[PDB]
């Protein structure tokens, strides 16, 4: 029932999570960011890093 | 960073 990411889509393989805490999606698949693999340190979404 | 796998 609950969505998360971009695409508002329900939970389905890898997430990751935005290290902001006041992240208001915080959830994204690693598709829709572009993830393969879990990246190392800190990660923060498009959104939160500054993307277009 | 901090990740989970879809689980039920
Ligand atoms: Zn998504
Ligand atoms: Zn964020």
């Amino acid at each position: 029932e609950p969505t998360y990411c971009l695409c508002n889509q329900v939970s389905y393989g890898e997430m990751i999570g935005c290290d902001n805490e006041q992240c208001p999606i915080e959830w994204f698949h690693f598709s829709c960011v572009s993830l393969t693999y879990k990246p190392k340190g800190k990660w923060y979404c498009p959104k939160c890093r500054g993307d277009n | 960073a901090r990740t989970k796998q879809t689980a039920r």
